[PDB]
């Protein structure tokens, strides 16, 4: 399964912590590094956002809602380029905001991690 | 001269026959008098006309591209005539993505950079890893060259295209834990790993360039770092690492993925180069003038990268840019990198890695497989890597 224990933060943001993960408090939500010393770990993190995401940016269906997001593509190293999605999906008048960061040699990463984190995460 | 002499005799030819005339313009002391010779009966045309099918083409053209000098040029201008009728040339196999002349300028080139260089001689002959599955079963255990590795099958070609995890996985670094895959080495056993690495002959895409049999991967990483400003020990640290986490399996990946419809920017080969980065970079500079790099198409260059010379010569020239850049930084702009690595020392990346802290090898270990000096580092690569390197110190490691 994708994830454990139940985190939740003062700001209302609550989200399970993906299984193999080491999760931090952040400022408005929780960062997640996946565990041990990996060559390429994932990088997650989730936060409330009270703004808007920026106009016109790509859309998906998540859940029974939407999200708009981006990815962006760099040069990294032998383990491929560096590749990082920034999503967001609406939470009442509010938003929840996940960005996730890999390298691929194999083109642009599912992803699937990220996307389930924010489908799973809710504001309270 | 008494080779031309004896190719003028024997003027499709028999298998025997072409093998014959190979090793004769390969044992040739005045290989630049026989062309003139050649050349000047008319023989030579004949002689490429006569020499099918293309495994022995190949040869031939290599030995001769590699061997001429005074009259390289005639040499080119015959093959290119005799292929008048015949389109095809040496462009199959392995090779389909060179054009044959360019198979002729690549030989010459880099006969002539592996003599420059310091490289061009033989000297080592085995012995490789029988190993097809796991960690170390990549063409640094095994020198099979990721080229003559079979088709993967359709359906995982499918699958792959789809992003399938399983698929993905099957084909991707098999390592995740990287020290506990260390941990259940014993320091022999990492010793056995460095010198089937560096002490089996280059698996080359040209071996009839050399003079000779193809010389030792050590012999190559040692002229790539005396080019460089590096040392064998870091560049065979950097590849070890590489090839503990790779597999058979993807470097077949790493090639067909390189060179299908897709033209995927795999890293591929002993030092995982990134096709892209190979181009950006220019990192066969120093193999191959200008012409032929203006030349190549970018499948060429990812089947260049699975040649081990070529590969061995991008990664170090790869590793001096890093280095480089480094020395070019503001550590206080820096300071994640500073906590990982306190005693590092951007200033001593401009010289030799004999003077470099170790902290400057772990640095460089992250900000070679991820993109350098943008203060994120990989937690684990720079341990493996520094393990790989206290492997070559071990007295019992010598390069040429
Ligand atoms: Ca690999
Ligand atoms: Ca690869
Ligand atoms: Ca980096």
């Amino acid at each position: 399964v994708d994830f454990d224990k139940t985190l939740t933060h003062p700001n209302g943001l609550v989200v399970e912590r993906p299984v193999g993960f080491d999760a931090r408090r952040s400022a408005e939500g929780f960062r997640f590094d996946e565990g041990g010393k990996l060559r390429n770990p994932r990088q997650l993190e989730v936060q409330r956002q009270d703004a808007p995401p920026p106009p016109d940016l790509a859309s998906r269906r998540l859940g029974d809602g939407e999200a708009r997001y981006k990815v962006e593509e760099d040069d990294g190293g032998s383990a491929g380029s560096e590749y990082r999605l920034w999503a967001a999906k609406p939470a009442g008048a509010r938003w929840i905001v996940v960005s996730a960061s890999e390298q691929s040699e194999d083109g642009e990463p599912t992803f699937a991690l990220a996307w389930a984190l924010l489908e799973r995460a809710r504001l309270q | 001269t008494a080779t031309s002499d004896l190719i003028e005799s024997l003027i499709q030819v028999t298998r025997q026959e072409a093998r014959r005339v190979i090793a004769a313009i390969r044992n040739d002391n005045v290989p630049d008098a026989t062309i003139a010779a050649l050349d000047k009966s008319g023989s030579l045309i004949k002689l490429f006309q006569r020499v099918g099918p293309p495994e022995l083409a190949r040869s031939l053209i290599a030995s001769i591209a590699g061997r001429t000098t005074m009259q390289r040029y005639q040499a080119r201008n015959a093959l290119i005539r005799s292929l008048i009728n015949n389109p095809l040339g040496t462009q199959t196999d392995n090779w389909i993505y060179f054009p044959t002349i360019t198979f002729f300028d690549i030989c010459a080139d880099l006969a002539d950079a592996a003599g420059r260089l310091g490289f061009a001689a033989a000297g080592a002959t085995g012995v490789a890893s029988q190993a097809i599955q796991g960690p170390f079963s990549g063409v640094g255990a095994t020198g099979v060259n990721p080229t003559d590795l079979p088709s993967i099958a359709f359906g995982d070609q499918l699958k792959l295209l789809n992003k399938d995890p399983a698929t993905v996985t099957k084909y991707s670094n098999p390592l995740g834990d990287l020290g506990a895959y260390l941990s259940q080495l014993s320091p022999q056993d990492k010793l056995n790993q460095a010198q089937t690495l560096v002490g089996q002959p280059i698996s080359t895409l040209f071996p009839d360039a050399y003079p000779g049999n193809p010389p030792s991967r050590a012999k190559v990483m040692s002229a790539a770092a005396r080019k460089y400003d590096l040392t064998p020990q870091l560049i065979g640290a950097i590849i070890l690492a590489e090839q503990r986490d790779q597999t058979r399996d993807e470097d077949a990946k790493d090639y067909q993925a390189a060179v299908s419809i897709k033209s995927a920017n795999t890293s591929i080969g002993l030092g995982q180069v990134v096709v892209s980065t190979a181009i950006k970079y220019e990192l066969f500079t120093d193999l191959l003038g200008q012409p032929v790099r203006r030349g190549l198409s970018r499948k060429a260059v990812a089947t260049l990268l699975a040649s081990d010379e070529f590969n061995i010569f991008a990664t170090a020239r790869y590793i001096r840019y890093v280095a480089n850049l480094a020395s070019q930084q503001d550590l206080r702009k820096l300071p994640k990198t500073r906590g990982a690595f306190p005693s590092i020392d951007l200033r001593a990346y401009a010289g030799n890695p004999r003077n470099w802290p170790r902290d400057n090898v772990r640095a460089l270990a992250s900000e070679y497989t991820s993109r350098p000096w943008d203060d994120n580092l990989s937690p684990g690569w720079p341990m493996f890597v520094d393990d790989a390197y206290a492997t070559f110190l071990d007295p019992g490691m010598r390069f040429p």
